DNA sequence: TTTTTTTTTTTT
DNA sequence: GGCTG
């Protein structure tokens, strides 16, 4: 198919749609908009469940409200035949910033031992030394607007735990804020100094031997050579130590997305971790530590004797499925 | 002028009586117009009357439409009004609009077809017509008109019937008088003639005999052989015309001197045409390839045929359907339609030879329920004959013709007659 | 829809007299519509007549309603429509509305019954029906139909049935006295009637004679031909109607002047019908293609026939069998059933012809046992007339008509009769 | 691929001699490609030869272009090399490119015609054709195949045809005088020959007899077994060649001395060929496997077989159709077509067996209709003989061979002849 | 060593004669290598000859896969180049590679069958 | 069904497929009539004999004993 | 269901008679389950009778492992109870468990063989 | 929509 | 703030 011309035609046709958004990352062409087929959610007028994907082999539209999915050509012919004919004829026609200041931030290692967040991190059972990499803020929106103005409409006083993300050079080019309260718009609000900032945590702290890729940076704290891809799309290329890295996901065997990711990793022949014999059964490492009492050295012992790759990984995954 | 068309469908009766049977949902844009026409058509199908504005507003409320579609339909219904105009400009304007919409739809369909064809196999859409089907679609769109003839109306179409009585179509005579008797003077120009027969019973023998007979009458004959080499067909023709058996030619009984003398004696005769034999691989030729062959024959040899002969219909390519897409019946019917269209376009008598089913083999009588590949061939054909040399006709050096479908005359007059097939000379002689 | 229902209750008579007995207060709403209908019902009860707008407003003024109810009723009364919608659509739509509202009310009632059932027995309403009454309640919701006509009810439709026997509502005369005598007034609508032809008996002569006779009596005739073209069948029709011999047309004895004069003389007569001749290939017309042809003729030609004449039953194709045979019993039985179903569903007299058994061919007498179609045609045919042509009858220009199956009347009343067949004009004349 | 087309136009005479006849400026582009082709066409018109790079550059200097077009043409001309690609792929690819560009141009032309038609008559251009020219425009763009050969002429090529009559290199003798007599010189290369009979009648016996007869004539024979093992069939070939028995081999009546003496005596003969026996599991081979087997045989040993014997076509597996995708009439015919294509590609005589349905397993005669698998096999076949054995025949050890489909010669000259089949020796013996 | 195998399938008639009968599409990769081999196999089935670089580029342009796949195939084709080699080392190495890929596919299918039957 | 209670059974009497005789090395037909049953014998006919010539010794009478489920020869 | 299997090996008798011959130390685990089964098998080999819980504690005391796993083993033998389950279900579930573990071990073994062949 | 095996049934 | 096939 012809992705670029389809993307252009979809852009022309859907420029006028409600909630139209040009959600285009560095490698994908997605358009977010309110689904004209169903008007998206009747209750929520700000929902834009109409999505066009040009990254797909053929730019395809799908609504998450009316569950209407089709190619761009089908929608164009069934809704705008006028430009559809011109498009179908065209078918054969073609034929960096570094964060330097920490306003309203007090590092946990230098924070007072009586601070409530210190007590919470004790409930989180984080190693004391790791506190020299985490700050606490009472003015997270204020701090972000001080560093990146216009981010927050109001600089409300919100206490969060700020983990700066240091590049291999050790330069904080981003930061993730964890809301202390159980209720929040997002558990981990991550803001980067520049769009090309590193999405991998602990890169500056990588040592010799195998490197363990985890989910949460706090989880990586308990682990030597623990790096954390800070959200985003899992891309092998952006990940260093492509020779020696070790994949460690959450212990959620019945969860479908986790096993999908693990299948993706193993099909790339990677070296992954398996929990099919873990004495603890919590979802993640920190949960095993705080609940099952799991201690980090036992965890490392288990993991160094549970890494599998290739056919070994595949067969050990089959059993771990369910 | 969709709004005017809908308004005068709702508010006018003579306009509705004149234009409704020809309107279709595909003639309207996918916005409010198509949905409003859907409501009107559903109401007419359910109650056999033209709906009012209240009926449609009731039908709109009792419909599964989105908010945008509902708003568009309601706005379009509100905008409808009975503008007084003349019932001679409305009909012609509606006809023009319908023709334009049909042409637009045909253009979109062919543009899509071309896009589908260039796709690699195992990804391209199936059941979608190939590139060779493009002109036929464009022939259908131009035929849209608000005038329709369904059957012959007595007392309403009687001038044409009198013309048919008094006038007779031109006929290309045969050389066998029996065929002229059963066809009232021969075969017409734009026709598809088929000589069905069993396997190895004389399909090519009869076609080569016809080719020789037409060549002796001064016609330009094109023999498209899809199964045999050019030299083999030309040797059959030589045996027919030089009165030498195929055994004599193969064994070398005749010398080059006698062969050259006979060929030059035939050349010196003024009442001789030109026969050109073209061989194509099995499944490698279609109607478009035949048209290219005709174009190159006219341009490079100054040759315009009249008696185009295809050795076997079942081997040729569909030209409208992709290979191995539909069943044998549909593909063979499409081939027959394409060949008849080619014959009509080129004004050439087209002769072919299909194969009967296994049941008809060694059967003393055959009928229309014996065609192997497709029973739709008689419908497309204009004259169809059969060969019944089963068990004892071969010993008597004879044959039999059933006359399965004869559009030139009446099949039940000389339905079965005996033909003296001579296989050494590859010819038909008459028993008279 | 409620606005339309109330408006046409106020401003109509037939609609009121048709839908008032099936109209209840609970069918409308719990707001302005219910109050307006209560006013209408109160007025019709106190004064047995449909109220007017002024009377309705006076009643609303002298009524116990709050401010919001007063405003709603006033607005609804001011929003009445006197538009004259078609009666059939109005009745059907109000029936659907009533049925939907009744179903909704019954479902709500059974849900409330179930909810009350799951309550402390000491604490429940006594008036609420028990759970066992649920299946009956829904039945009362399903027993709502403005008009109940399921079949023919003996002792409840005897007055309408008598009007059928006196008015001969089903009979279609023949224009031949003998055929009317043995059919008690002609053939009936929704019937299949066939002619059995023995030796020297064409099947299309009798069919063309019947078609001409029906045409002279004012009936719309649809002649579907299989083995012949439209022009040939219409030429047989012309021979019978214009009194010109069939061979005279081909020879040219009759000139254009006489032909046109006779045709215009026939056109002047107001007792003449329309004849539509449609041709189909042999075996290419099942009794589902005929339905499409009828739909096209009704939509485009406005031609709704009362007589349908198929040239030959054997040549037709069984839609149910799909596979086709030249002379197979299973196909003939299916073809007859399909054609009779078409006749019943179209309320038309359907005519066809078949060949008698070989033994029937040799014997002047033809027995139902002596029929090519055994237990297949004398089972699906209301009338089966047999035609016998021997040497002595042919020398006297006659054919012996024998009655082999007569659903209409007694078969043995007048079984044998001599018919004056003219093979040149394709006509049947009576014999004194 | 315009660069490739231009490079092989300039730098290849064979390519120029087959594509230049069909090439236009509209086919290439609107930019540098069209200008380069225009320069080439101008140079070839002014001087009847293919230009060189230096001459093309000099002409470009002489010709006048704007700056952009001049730069584009210079850049394109710089990019021309010999690059000796395959001729067949090159001509096929340029034909595809020409066809797709012609289709694009035709679609644009008809779109322009439609756009001009909608314009008012005053504004519209008179040069553009009417809409009625849309179909043929799309048809002339579907008849642009690359084919300059028109075919035989029968009067301008009778000398070449007579010379072709003397080319008997296709014939392969049979070593049996009766088979040569009925085939007019034996079987021909690239033909599908079939030997059909019932179960346990001697089909593989006849195949092994033919293999031995061809081996004794010096041919290379490739026997492909589908049921039996390699050593079992080689035992039958040994029984035919050494001429002792089948049971005596297994009963020890032949000592190793006599066995060796005979094999070495046959080795000393210079008239002996090479025989390779290959076995395949049932339903696991076709021409695709056979072509790879042929390539491996040619690479490993100096063995190019002239005769290819397939144990049974039915046991074989079709290339495109899966194991049970479609019914027997299709996949069997597909396998037959693939085998004939393989034979005509390798120019080898292909022999195979066929099964007969149960209706003729105990009959004194077998017809062509008695083919157990698809009836398309007796359509792709060329010399389908038949083996019939009865009790009287088995008493005399004389199988009857009936000529079922004879494409080489007259099927009815010697229709039935007796053979002298010796079952112990697996040999066919002629009867005099 | 997929690049070497493809390069000597293109630029070596002796190598193609022995390895081709056995080469299959499931022995290379799920990305550029499989697509390039599919192009080569289609060309061989259509013309019974080994395609050249120009033929591969032409077939690549007349292909329907996405931008990533197109770029990968283009890079792989541009990297194909004949090298001074010896028939034996190549045939043995190709046999080892084909056997290893066959074993890998077999064990993957075995794992798939085991994890499918346990449903 | 047509071969049941018949004095002779042919190869064409195979029930479920005509391909079974084609894909079978050896087949033997067991035939029993009332006379044969009274003689405690069965006629075995060689229908498809791939190990030898079927014309020779085509039909011989085995001495089936139904009580002992045993075949015995008559030689 | 290793806990159920061990508990019904120690306590149940007919289940022990039917299932013991088809028991191997490779079917259970590489942790506390394997150690417990090894202790039970050693005891049944020494004394041709099923051991008791006190006997298991004595065997743990005299025959010791590294404390890291030894704690896990001693906390593994604290849950084995009588739990009179039905015989047919217990046998069927034990058979399914041992079959699954045998398939897993065979797949791991063939993967290791393939890995060794590559070396 | 045809094609081929096998069976079962029925009609002539 | 993402999430489809
Ligand atoms: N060389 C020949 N010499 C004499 N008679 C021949 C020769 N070739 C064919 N015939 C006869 O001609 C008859 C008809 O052959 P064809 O013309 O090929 O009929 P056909 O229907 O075309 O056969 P097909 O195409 O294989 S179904 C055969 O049955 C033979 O008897
Ligand atoms: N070992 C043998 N000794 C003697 N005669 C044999 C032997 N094997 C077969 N025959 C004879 O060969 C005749 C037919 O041979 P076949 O080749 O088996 O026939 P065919 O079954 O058509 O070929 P197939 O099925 O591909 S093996 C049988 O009727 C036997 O008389
Ligand atoms: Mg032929
Ligand atoms: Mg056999
Ligand atoms: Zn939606």
């Amino acid at each position: 198919s012809i992705p670029w011309i389809d993307n252009e035609f979809a852009y022309r046709a859907l420029a006028h749609l409600p909630k139209f958004t040009q959600v285009n990352n560095s490698s994908t062409f997605k358009l977010r908009f309110r689904c004209p087929v169903c008007g998206d959610s009747k209750t929520d007028q700000n929902k834009a469940r109409g999505w066009y994907y040009g990254d797909n082999n053929e730019g395809n539209i799908h609504c998450y409200n009316c569950n209407y999915h089709a190619p761009i050509g089908i929608y164009l012919k069934e809704f705008e035949p006028d430009l559809y004919r011109e498009y179908i004829f065209e078918i054969r026609k073609e034929k960096k910033k570094i964060i330097k200041s920490l306003p309203s931030c007090v590092r946990l290692d230098k924070l007072a031992e009586d601070h409530p967040i210190i007590k919470y991190v004790k409930a989180r059972c984080i190693p004391k030394d790791k506190w020299k990499y985490l700050w606490f803020t009472t003015e997270w929106p204020k701090l972000v607007n001080s560093i990146a103005p216009g981010t927050y409409k109001k600089e409300i006083s919100e206490p969060r735990l700020v983990i700066p993300i240091y590049n291999a050079n050790g330069k904080a080019e981003s930061f993730q804020g964890r809301a202390l309260k159980k209720d929040a718009p997002q558990k981990y609000i991550t803001i980067e100094a520049y769009p090309e900032a590193t999405k991998i945590y602990g890169v500056e702290r990588v040592k010799d031997g195998d490197v363990y890729v985890l989910e949460g940076p706090i989880d990586s704290l308990f682990i030597e050579n623990g790096i954390a891809i800070t959200g985003g799309q899992l891309d092998l290329e952006v990940v260093p130590f492509k020779d020696r890295r070790v994949w460690v996901l959450d212990n959620e065997p019945r969860h479908p997305d986790t096993i999908k990711r693990m299948t993706k990793l193993v099909d790339a022949g990677e070296r992954v971790m398996f929990w099919d014999k873990s004495p603890w059964k919590s979802k993640d490492v920190n949960d095993m530590i705080r609940k099952e009492g799991a201690t980090p050295e036992q965890i490392m012992e288990y993991m160094k004797n549970n890494i599998a790759q290739g056919l070994m990984a595949k067969m050990r995954l089959s059993k771990y499925a369910k | 002028m969709v709004e005017i068309i809908l308004s005068h469908l709702i508010f006018d009766q003579a306009y509705f009586s004149k234009v409704w049977p020809y309107m279709d949902s595909e003639y309207f844009e996918s916005g409010p117009a198509k949905n409003t026409f859907k409501l009107i058509k559903s109401h007419v199908n359910e109650y056999h009357s033209v709906p009012s504005i209240n009926a449609l507003n009731v039908a709109l409320e009792n419909s599964s439409f989105t908010e945008t579609e509902y708003s568009g339909v309601k706005t379009l219904i509100s905008k409808l009004a009975d503008s007084p105009e003349d019932h001679s400009w409305l009909v012609k304007e509606t006809e023009k609009y319908v023709q334009q919409r049909a042409m637009f739809n045909a253009t979109s369909k062919i543009i899509e077809i071309q896009t589908n064809a260039e796709l690699p196999p195992e990804k391209r859409n199936k059941k979608m017509p190939d590139v060779g089907a493009i002109p036929d679609i464009m022939r259908q769109a131009l035929s849209i008109s608000f005038d329709s003839y369904v059957g012959h109306d007595w007392m309403d179409d009687y001038e044409a019937r009198w013309l048919s009585y008094m006038n007779k179509a031109r006929k290309v005579p045969f050389k066998l008088r029996i065929l002229n008797k059963i066809t009232k003077g021969g075969a017409e120009t734009g026709t598809l003639n088929v000589l069905m027969a069993g396997v190895n019973v004389g399909k090519s023998l009869g076609l080569c005999s016809l080719a020789a007979d037409y060549l002796q009458l001064g016609h330009n004959v094109l023999y498209i052989s899809m199964e045999m080499a050019e030299e083999v067909c030309a040797k059959r023709i030589d045996a027919n015309m030089l009165d030498v058996s195929l055994d004599d030619i193969d064994d070398g009984h005749i010398s080059y001197a006698e062969y050259k003398g006979k060929m030059e004696k035939w050349r010196e005769k003024s009442t001789l045409g030109r026969l050109i034999v073209k061989q194509y691989p099995t499944g490698g030729a279609d109607a478009n390839t035949f048209r290219s062959l005709l174009n190159e024959l006219k341009l490079k040899k100054n040759f315009v045929p009249t008696i185009i002969i295809v050795d076997y219909l079942g081997i040729c390519k569909s030209c409208r359907i992709r290979v191995y897409s539909e069943n044998s019946y549909t593909t063979v019917k499409a081939i027959a339609e394409e060949l008849r269209a080619l014959a009509v376009e080129t004004e050439t008598v087209l002769w072919t030879a299909a194969q009967v089913g296994k049941q008809a083999w060694d059967s003393s009588d055959v009928n229309m329920s014996d065609i192997a590949e497709s029973a739709g061939l008689p419908a497309t054909a204009d004259f169809m004959l059969a060969v019944i040399e089963t068990e004892e006709l071969a010993a008597a050096e004879q044959q039999l013709i059933k006359q399965i479908k004869s559009r030139y005359g009446d099949k039940n007059k000389w339905n079965k007659f005996l033909m003296g097939v001579q296989k050494g000379n590859q010819k038909w002689v008459e028993i008279e």
